[PDB]
């Protein structure tokens, strides 16, 4: 059973992890999303790969899940696949509110989905999670805080991302735009507005296929505003007379 | 409660008592103690309910399924050995009241009594009961060697009544169970 | 390395895409033609079964096979491996059933059976599910209809169609199906759409037609298959 | 707590108390202890209630997977051996004191639980406290069943025996129609107890009291 | 398609067909024997046969008539071996629906039960698929005759009057043509027509005590096979 | 193409090659015959002579696994002891939950299941194994089952395995078997068994014989050669 | 008693369109008090809560196991927590050891999410459920709850005459008996606004 073994786990001659390495090409396709830093809130967009118009869209959130009442997640890659680590997470989340009684901080949340995505990728051979997932939420201590999974179980958590293709000419206007927080919380959703009407392929900023979820820091509720895409579509027309006064200078 | 059986050249004659008291109320005024293993292989059971019905029903998927395996005759001696071999095992846990009598092909019809114990032993004829000490004497005397299935329904009928009329526990109706080459035959009497 | 128990089998190809699991859609397109609707009071299933002899009836082996007195559902494609998940599910809906006190809603269907499939999916030494399941039935007053995929995704259609040209069927159910209708306007559409790859000859044998009611799913006969079809739609 | 119930031709007729006591003081008065065990199938509780609920529901929810494997519709033969597989496994450390009835092809039969997993096949059968009042109306008045309606008096004749006799089962009185096609269950029959009235109005009007802190939370 | 080892295991290919399964199709061949069935109205009657190349053959031992219950009978196909194995299989879940539920056993969705475990025999990691073909009779209440007929790829199959196998697929062409049209079935119609639809495959027509012919009819409802006697007076009938 | 690797997987033209090799493989050692008179069953073993090659009634391929069962084996020795105590142990389940004879039916069977099962695993391999079951009982009577690797389980009259020569089984047909008393047939086999495998190939040979029937009471042992001396007797002067 | 090693009574009372449940501030170990600030009924989901009678662990234990449990549910479906979800939630998590069950008193009384309708019930320490159309006492003494009770709860009763039925019922049961005191706190909620009140109890 040698010759059959693929030596998924085990490395490749190059130095690379021969697994990880083909593993980290579905994340720069398929899944996209974005952060930034914002103040007395935390902001997250992504577009769907599954944005075409048939569907029902009755899941609510779908791409934005949300994990606890208080905590969102923007997942990037399969459904499935990252819905094993969902209630995983989840139950790791919930297990600490149980010996404790207090919401689990960021920290130590990354590093617990990622040793689960990097126990597959040590031994057993078995497929490693090709889901790459932002985190948001706030505690008493550091405040704010973002971060990423990476599928060799590394935590790729920063205070900025770019996922997981597109977005590009934006990326690099978001080191233009690195100036750190501000609100006015419809101002930095402003700025996320022009990244998903410049950089988008079809453009047109379509509203249908893409969702915005808010975590706006409330004692001590901390009460997270989901928009029903009835307040996008100003959104949406808000920065566009902004980008639209943005070239009235040149 | 109280239990009989006799064989004779071409089989085995069984009887039970119908009526089961537990404690001074009694649980059923009508039961059967006789218990269908097989056409060929019956069986009385006594004391706790419970206990004999799973073993008998153990037997059934045990054997049924070797049996109908087998596409041979329902042997009764190897019926008869996988009782002997649980009760001895659970002994100390369950209770065994079984006695096996069933005719069978090679060995004609045959009697096999298995107490609490878990042994297993031949003889002309079998006892059992809670009502069976007053006949005791009447059963050592009244037998007879080479009964005929036609008296062997009579001489049951008399050493039930005795033990039903007497002891409190057993009573109700009086059930005969007939066992030949012809197949099972079943009674009911009284008085 | 290891024992040798079945350590997964799925790898990545150099694109990021799976293996096996892509061809398992294979056998999903090379399947037999289903489609449901999801419209207004409920949701309308319409499937294809043909017999490959004048032998085999119909009356016998039934395609619908619903896992739960309001709970509905089909198959595309590939039995064998689908008759597993079909009983796990069984098994699986009573905890639910038990500990909540309820009729588990088809969405919670979705989340733990596809869950377990991304699961057998993961696990090598086995083939993966080459079955896509078009999960519906009726909670909360609100039915659903949802479908699955071999990977596990789980997505939410209106009307939707699978197996042999699916994609040229979607467009009709896309177009000739829109906002709601009732259902029987929804099985009306379902067979015409069925009908569409679907032999010069259909009788009630030929199709079948399952309806989710909102007061619980109801298997139709083919008695009634033959009524509303015979002239098909 | 008793329970029973008689057989006649084409279907049978159960029922029990509605009152439940834990001690000397009622703790349950109106209580249904006739559970779903299938849609042709109904079994009447006892002894312990979380016990032969949880079993009851382990029960049908095996059930679902062993009737459900052929489909056609569930027969008792199907549920009679697995209580005395299961049941005896456990060797009798739970309790169940239970009336199975059931409506099958072969037509309808009668079953009394126990504890053990002993179960004999009765046209009529009394478990509970009040088993001793149920069973002598059952016992000396038993006829061959005849037409259906005389046997549905014959149950409402021996609950309301253990009602009015045994001081254990008060409140409402049961009766739960089972036949092959008509299924009724018929739930309180009738309430033979009454409770006094008032010998006035005990209302404690506001003013003499004093609250020590109060809170208002509004909602959406 | 073929890509590295995966001509050596058994598992899906790249083009996603299979190869291990597919090569169970000539597993019969070996064998190189047919079995036919044909259902009546209250009857179904199975066709067999056997081959004696040495007169050294025993009629009992190397009988392939299979009986699960005494109600319910069987029949296999190609590779005796594979069939033996399943042979206890259909008689353990069979036992265990008569100790449990205690009733006629599942005349209908018995085969779901058994090509579960016959999947499990395929879907296991590396083990043998074992192509061995079951086909089972049925009997049901004022339902009538049942007859199925399950291949090793882990599905149930049955209906009226099913052939697979070797030489089979040439016996089915006559049954579409002779059950309907519209007809009825009699006990010896089945028997009668049970050697016709052979007859455009082969029937090389010689001794009965060869060929074994099952049969099952309501009036007492256990299966059961007579030895030699009216089979043969059954098979100068049909001929006039 | 690597087809054979897996004893798990199936072949280009449909069989399993491991048995296939293994069939084979038992046929390279020594013949192993073994027949069936009315009243008992006979067996026999041929012992190879090379150089010496060691004490004579050395490692002999007959085997008693119970008291009216008795075991003829060929091929590879350590693989036919260790299916020997296997047919001990399941004889010592027989003997000690029901207590009589086992039947030689079922007992084959049960091997049947073994042999079969170890063929259908890649981690385990197939038996080089083919032997011989033969009993006799008063209630039972004669019998005797032709074992093969591939785990098909079935008996002949007689049957032959090891070396090819095939002749010994021949004149068994010109003489009496079935209306022998089994007794004088010891001494009527082993005539062409001297004649026949001749000493080009091996110059030196020597034979066992071995019996269980009615005139041992269903027991089974190795006929001595002193008693009653009339096996060797006259095979020596039946040569022409 | 185990029951009466904490003491403690749990009585929950349904008015017209409104439910209220009341519970003792006591805490000690037989007859000694150790402190009265101790928190017994603990806020579940939404106007929803529970009471909890018998030992301290078991309530503090239940209470923290069942908000696990609790999210679980809410997070993988987004609809409310329903009073009957949660009934069988502690129900089954009561049933966990058949024979060595945690002992306690549960009480739940909650408001339906979809509607106004109140709803009460009250489950045995080994998870047998069960429910009243009136009211739902547990407590040591029940002489004095379901004695009271009886003569004082009416069909329709609105939050004014509801909150000072019991009330009253509260002080003229702990000025006489012995075992609870120390104050008691009560909790009256209704579909508009949540209302949180303690009644004045003996300090002795």
């Amino acid at each position: 059973s040698r010759r059959y073994d693929s030596r998924t786990t085990i490395f490749s001659p190059e130095g690379r992890l021969y697994q990880v390495e083909y593993a980290m090409e579905a994340i720069g396709h398929a899944g996209t999303c974005l952060g930034i830093l914002a103040n007395d809130g935390v902001l997250l967009a992504a577009e769907r790969r599954n944005i075409h118009k048939l569907l029902d869209e009755v899941f609510f959130s779908e791409k934005i899940y949300k994990l606890n009442e208080d905590m969102a997640c923007s997942v990037a890659g399969i459904t499935s696949d990252a819905n094993v680590l969902t209630n995983e997470l989840r139950l790791i989340a919930q297990r600490y509110l149980l010996q404790y009684q207090e919401p689990i901080p960021c920290e130590q949340l990354v590093t617990a989905l990622c040793d689960i995505k990097q126990a597959y990728t040590q031994f057993g051979g078995k497929r490693p999670f090709g889901v790459s997932l932002l985190y948001i939420g706030w505690d008493k201590h550091y405040g704010f805080q973002l971060y990423q999974s990476d599928p060799s179980g590394n935590y790729g958590g920063w205070k900025a991302t770019c996922i997981g293709n597109n977005s590009a000419a934006a990326v690099s206007m978001l080191k233009q735009d690195y100036k750190e927080g501000e609100m006015t919380l419809k101002s930095a959703l402003a700025l996320a507005i022009k990244v998903l009407n410049k950089t988008m392929d079809v453009s047109k900023l379509s509203a249908e296929k893409v969702e915005i979820a808010t975590l706006t820091r409330e004692n001590g509720k901390t009460v997270i505003r989901v928009l029903k895409q009835k307040e996008v579509e100003q959104l949406i027309k808000k920065h566009e007379e902004e980008e639209a006064k943005a070239e009235r200078e040149k | 409660t109280t239990i009989m059986a006799v064989q004779f050249d071409g089989g085995v004659v069984l009887g039970a008592d119908s009526r089961t008291t537990t404690g001074s109320y009694i649980a059923n005024r009508v039961t059967d103690k006789l218990t269908p293993i097989h056409d060929r292989i019956f069986c009385c059971r006594s004391g706790s309910a419970a206990d004999t019905q799973a073993v008998a029903d153990a037997v059934t998927y045990q054997l049924g399924f070797h049996s109908i395996e087998l596409n041979e005759p329902p042997l009764v001696h190897t019926a008869a050995s996988l009782f002997k071999e649980m009760c001895y095992r659970y002994r100390e846990d369950l209770m065994a009241g079984i006695i096996i009598a069933g005719w069978d092909p090679q060995e004609g019809g045959q009697v096999y009594s298995v107490p609490m114990g878990g042994m297993m032993v031949r003889q002309s004829f079998a006892i059992g009961g809670s009502g069976s000490s007053y006949i005791y004497g009447y059963v050592d005397a009244t037998y007879r060697e080479g009964m005929t299935k036609e008296e062997c329904l009579q001489f049951t009928a008399n050493a039930l009544a005795l033990a039903m009329e007497r002891d409190g526990s057993s009573g109700g109706v009086i059930r005969l169970a007939a066992i030949a080459e012809s197949g099972v035959e079943r009674q009911v009497l009284l008085g | 390395a290891e024992r040798g128990y079945s350590f997964s089998l799925t790898t990545f190809s150099p694109s990021g895409k799976l293996v096996q699991i892509e061809y398992a859609l294979a056998a999903v397109a090379g399947g037999a033609p289903s489609v449901g609707i999801k419209a207004a009071n409920g949701v309308v299933l319409a499937t294809e079964k043909k017999q490959k002899s004048i032998l085999y009836d119909e009356r016998s082996v039934h395609k619908v096979e619903p896992i739960t007195k309001h709970i509905g559902l089909v198959y595309s494609g590939m039995g064998p491996d689908y008759r597993v998940l079909v009983h796990r599910a069984r098994k699986l809906a009573q905890q639910y059933y038990l500990v909540y006190q309820e009729p588990i809603p088809t969405a919670q269907l979705v989340q733990r059976v596809a869950s377990v499939m991304q699961e057998y999916t993961q696990s090598g030494g086995v083939r993966p599910f080459g079955v896509s399941l078009l999960i519906c039935g009726w909670n909360e007053g609100r039915p659903y209809l949802f479908q699955s995929d071999p990977s596990g995704a789980y997505f939410a259609w209106k009307a939707t169609a699978m197996g042999k040209n699916y994609v040229n069927g979607k467009t009709f159910l896309e177009k000739r199906y829109n906002e709601d209708l009732e259902l029987e306007d929804a099985i009306h559409t379902a067979i015409l759409t069925l009908k569409e790859s679907f032999e010069g000859q259909m009788t009630e044998d030929n199709i079948e037609v399952g309806i989710c009611n909102e007061a619980g799913f109801r298997r139709l006969t083919p008695t009634e298959v033959k009524d509303y079809l015979a002239a098909i739609a | 707590t008793t329970i029973a119930g008689v057989v006649y031709k084409d279907g049978i007729v159960l029922g029990a108390d509605t009152r439940a006591t834990e001690g000397m003081v009622v703790a349950d008065k109106n209580c249904s202890k006739i559970h779903f065990i299938s849609p042709n199938i109904y079994c009447c509780g006892a002894g312990t209630a979380a016990d032969t609920d949880m079993t009851t529901q382990l029960i049908s929810s095996n059930l679902e997977l062993h009737s459900l494997s052929t489909g056609r519709l569930p027969r008792v033969v199907t549920a009679n051996r697995m209580l005395k597989q299961m049941l005896f496994r456990y060797q009798g450390y739970i309790g169940a004191a239970l009336v199975l009835g059931g409506v099958d092809v072969t037509g309808p039969h009668l079953y009394s639980i126990y504890p053990h997993g002993s179960t004999d096949k009765l046209p009529y059968v009394t478990m509970g406290s009040g088993s001793l009042a149920a069973m002598a109306v059952f016992e000396d008045k038993f006829r061959p069943d005849m037409e259906e309606e005389e046997a549905k008096n014959l149950v409402s004749e021996a609950i309301a025996a253990g009602i009015f006799n045994d001081l254990g089962s008060g409140s409402n009185i049961d009766l739960c129609v089972i036949s092959k096609n008509k299924l009724d269950f018929l739930r309180p029959y009738t309430v033979p107890n009454k409770k006094g009235t008032r010998l006035g109005r005990y209302r404690c009007e506001k003013g003499t009291t004093a609250v020590l802190t109060e809170k208002i939370t509004p909602l959406e | 398609s073929s890509a590295g080892f995966d001509r050596h295991i058994t598992i899906f290919s790249p083009e996603g067909r299979l190869y291990q399964v597919e090569y169970a199709f000539k597993a019969i061949n070996q064998g190189g024997l047919t079995s036919v069935a044909v259902r009546g109205k209250d009857c179904a009657v199975i066709v067999t046969q056997k081959k004696v190349p040495d007169k050294l053959l025993d009629s009992s031992t190397v009988t392939h008539l299979f009986k699960i219950t005494e109600n319910i009978g069987c029949v296999m196909t190609g590779m005796t071996a594979d069939s033996r194995s399943q042979v206890q299989r259909a008689r353990y879940e069979a036992a265990n629906w008569k100790y449990k539920y205690g009733y006629e056993i599942p005349v209908d969705m018995l085969c779901k039960r058994i090509a579960d475990i016959s999947q499990v025999y395929t879907q296991n990691a590396e083990m043998r698929p074992l192509g061995c073909c079951m086909i089972l009779i049925g009997i049901d209440e004022e339902q009538g005759p049942q007859v199925y007929k399950c291949d090793p790829a882990g599905y149930y199959c049955g209906f009226k009057a099913t052939a697979a196998g070797v030489k089979q697929t040439e016996s089915t062409s006559f049954l579409e043509k002779k059950v309907k049209k519209k007809f009825d079935w009699t006990f010896e119609q089945t028997v009668e027509t049970a050697i016709t639809c052979l007859s455009t495959v082969l029937s090389i027509d010689f001794k009965p005590s060869e060929i074994e012919v099952g049969v099952v009819t309501v009036e007492n409802p256990k299966f059961r096979i007579l030895t030699e006697a009216e089979i043969d007076a059954h098979l100068v009938a049909l001929a006039e | 193409t690597g087809y054979d690797l897996s004893a798990s997987t199936f072949s280009p033209d449909g069989r399993v090659f491991q048995v296939e090799y293994a069939m084979k493989a038992v046929e390279n050692s020594s013949t192993a015959i073994g027949i069936r008179c009315k009243d008992g069953v006979v067996f026999g073993v041929e012992k190879l002579v090379l150089s010496k090659l060691y004490e004579e009634g050395s490692n002999k391929r007959l085997f008693n696994v119970d008291r009216h069962v008795g075991m003829a084996v060929a091929g590879l020795l350590a693989d036919a002891r260790s299916l020997a105590d296997i047919a001990r142990e399941e004889a010592s389940n027989f003997r000690s939950n029901f207590g009589y004879n086992i039947p030689l039916k079922h007992l084959a069977d049960r091997v049947a299941m073994y042999v079969h099962a170890y063929t259908l695993y890649s981690a385990v391999r197939p038996f080089g194994c083919s032997f011989m079951l033969g009993s006799y009982s008063v209630n039972d009577g004669a019998q005797l089952y032709m074992i093969d690797p591939s785990g098909v389980s079935y008996g002949y009259w007689g049957c032959a395995i090891g070396k090819a020569r095939q002749a010994a089984k021949t004149e068994i047909e010109k003489l009496q078997m079935k209306e022998m008393t089994c007794r004088d047939i010891v001494k009527e086999v082993a005539k062409i068994i001297y004649i026949v495998h001749d000493e080009v190939k091996d110059k030196a040979f020597e034979l066992e014989l071995s019996w269980v029937g009615e005139l041992t009471n269903g027991r089974h042992e190795i006929v001595p050669k002193d008693i009653r001396e009339e096996a060797e007797k006259y095979a020596k002067e039946s040569l022409k | 008693s185990i029951m009466s090693y904490n003491g403690g009574a749990v009585m929950a009372m349904k008015g017209k369109n409104c439910v209220a449940i009341a519970a003792d501030r006591r805490f000690g170990i037989q007859a000694q008090m150790v402190t009265t600030d101790f928190q017994k009924i603990f806020p579940m989901g939404d106007r929803l809560y529970i009471g909890l009678a018998g030992l301290a662990t078991d309530v503090q234990t239940v209470a923290q196991r069942l908000k696990f449990r609790l999210n679980l549910y809410e997070l993988k479906e987004g609809r409310q927590i329903k009073p009957y979800t949660l009934m069988s939630m502690v129900a089954n998590l009561l049933y966990e050891k058949r024979f060595g069950p945690y002992y306690t008193e549960p009480v739940i009384a909650g408001l339906d999410p979809k509607t106004f309708k109140p709803f009460i019930c009250s489950l045995d320490l080994i998870g047998c459920p069960m429910v009243t159309d009136d009211f739902v006492v547990s407590g040591t003494c029940a002489e004095q709850m379901y004695g009271m009770c009886e003569s004082l709860w009416e069909p329709n009763m609105d939050p004014d005459h509801l909150f000072e039925t019991i009330s009253q019922a509260m002080l003229n049961a702990v000025d006489r008996d012995a075992v609870s005191g120390m104050g008691v706190i009560v909790h009256i909620i209704e579909k508009d606004k949540i209302t949180t009140r303690t009644l004045k109890a003996r300090m002795d």
